[PDB]
């Protein structure tokens, strides 16, 4: 339920501040928690009860609250610090108590950023004699490793049946993510055109596929 | 004797920390009874930070007694044990 | 001083029982209460409930309530999950953490969890072995219009991993980039391959990838058709 942006960079050295939008019956009347994941490890406790850090935590991290919106401000980036964050507060509504965020990616930055190609190819022609349609789309060469994937099947955006993976690092220390849509032969040839957009750090490059 | 000094020690630590806890929570006590008399005077924003920033003594002092503890409670259960 | 050490790491198919444990170390969890939390992989955490051993209390959240049944026993220091009903999108990385507020322990303005545990692989699928089906992929008539055009190869359901593709029985090794399989709802794996070469040589050179997975002992050949 807790909004987070996907991913934010910074060159080592820089503040580096993680936004966390939430609602009046959550946020804006509970305590914030942060929480750090070095990946592999389990979640660790970086900011609790608004502000208030634990033993071992840095000065350099410092959790902020201002109305129904909360911040997580990391000063000084280190090599250490490229890990997942995670906003949580006590929600009131009949969702259920203690909601999290989706997850903020943090990068330090070595390489320099490298614009994703994007390379969409329609359903297979064997795959449409098994009466199965599969599009898919690949994603190489980009940093940070973070992007948003979003389908387009005439101007109407695509939700259900569509997986993604984890942008996985390549040979070259740049980063590799793919995208999958399935869909029945009925729907495929109806449609005018196919798009897969990709979102990465602002940017938005969309390949357009025709039946 | 060897784990004896170990917790007794402990112990001593953890009444320091409860002691600065009780010294710290007496300074919050004194900014609630100043809020109180600058209401009672008609029928600041200074006072909102003293506020936080005792909080984060007090916070930070229960978090390490909570820790100490636990330690207090295993070496206590660990001296038990090589007694019996 | 407080530690918490996790096991049982497996693999159940759905509609199937799974019992996980949370074990603690350096000390008693006495005056606070444990708590489950999930996480699915690439997605963020999720609360699923929480107990208090000293007292017996539990509390479950709406999604799980009925088939979620949690249990903590004082005597060994150990907390118990329990999932009846297993669903597929229960596939996550199960934790127990304790909140450190021990005055009214739930719903009271407090979710302060501080030791969390090492953390348990749950899977559900209902894959033993599995054979993959290999779809070729043809390049649009915008990529081929330029200087170079991009050849690519659709593996598709197989379990487990991993796969590896070789183009022209091994002879193509410039621009050969594999992609990472992708874990679908069913719990199956899918990878796709991709080559460039230049749109001059489509005409008469014919492009074969070979898939090989080694489990199933499936080995499938498919040629690339402009």
């Amino acid at each position: 339920v807790l909004t987070q942006p996907p991913s934010v960079s910074g060159t080592p050295g820089q503040r580096v501040t993680i936004s966390c939008s939430g609602s009046s019956s959550n946020i804006g009347n509970n305590y914030v928690y942060w929480y750090q994941q070095l990946p592999g490890t389990a979640p660790k406790l970086l900011i609790y009860k608004n502000n208030i850090r634990p033993s071992g935590v840095p000065d350099r991290f410092s959790g902020s609250k201002s109305g129904t919106s909360a911040s997580l401000a990391i000063s000084g980036l280190r090599s250490e610090d490229e890990a997942d964050y995670y906003c949580a507060a006590w929600d009131d509504s009949l969702s259920g108590p203690y909601v999290f965020g989706a997850g903020t990616k943090l990068t330090v930055l070595g390489q320099p950023k490298a614009a994703p190609s994007v390379t969409l190819f329609p359903p297979s022609s064997e795959e449409l004699q098994a009466n199965k349609a599969t599009l898919v789309c690949l994603i190489s060469d980009f940093y940070p490793g973070a992007v948003t994937v979003a389908w387009k099947a005439d101007s109407s955006p695509i939700k259900a049946g569509v997986e993604t993976t984890t942008p996985s690092k390549q040979s070259n220390n740049k980063y590799a993510a793919s995208s999958y849509l399935s869909l029945t032969p009925e729907q495929w040839k109806s449609h005018r055109s196919y798009s897969c957009q990709v979102t990465h750090e602002g940017s938005t490059v969309e390949k357009t596929v025709a039946p | 004797t060897v784990q004896v000094r170990k917790l007794l020690s402990g112990i001593v630590q953890q009444q320091s920390n409860l002691l600065r806890a009780i010294e710290a929570q007496q300074h919050l006590l004194k900014l609630t009874v100043w809020g109180i008399k600058q209401l009672q005077a008609r029928v600041w924003l200074q006072w909102d930070k003293e506020i936080s920033n005792y909080t984060h003594i007090i916070y930070e002092l229960i978090e390490e007694s909570q820790k100490q503890q636990e330690k207090n409670e295993q070496e206590l259960l660990e001296l038990d044990k090589w007694a019996n | 001083a407080l530690q918490l050490v996790q096991s049982g790491a497996e693999v159940k198919k759905a509609g199937s029982s799974v019992r996980v444990s949370c074990k603690a170390s350096g000390a008693t969890f006495s005056s606070y209460s444990i708590s489950w939390v999930r996480q699915a992989p690439g997605q963020g955490p999720q609360w699923m409930g929480g107990i208090v051993p000293s007292s017996g209390a539990a509390k479950y959240a709406q999604q799980f309530q009925g088939r979620l049944t949690i249990t903590a026993d004082t005597s060994t220091n150990t907390a118990y999950l329990e999932l009846s009903s297993l669903r597929y999108d229960d596939t996550a990385v199960y934790y127990c953490t304790r909140d450190r507020s021990r005055v009214r322990y739930f719903d009271r303005e407090s979710g302060w969890f501080d030791p969390w545990g090492q953390g348990t692989l749950v899977t559900v699928s209902s894959a033993s072995t599995k054979g993959p089906s290999v779809f070729p992929l043809a390049p649009s008539s915008k990529s081929t219009s330029g200087g170079t055009a991009a050849l690519g190869c659709l593996v598709k359901d197989y379990f487990p991993e991993p796969v590896t593709v070789s183009w022209n029985s091994g002879a193509l090794t410039s621009g050969v980039h594999t992609f990472p399989a992708v874990l679908q709802s069913s719990g199956l794996y899918s990878l796709s391959s991709v080559v460039t070469v230049p749109s001059s040589s489509l005409g008469t050179q014919t492009y074969i990838c070979n898939v090989n997975h080694k489990p199933s002992n499936t080995k499938v050949d498919k040629k690339v058709e402009p």
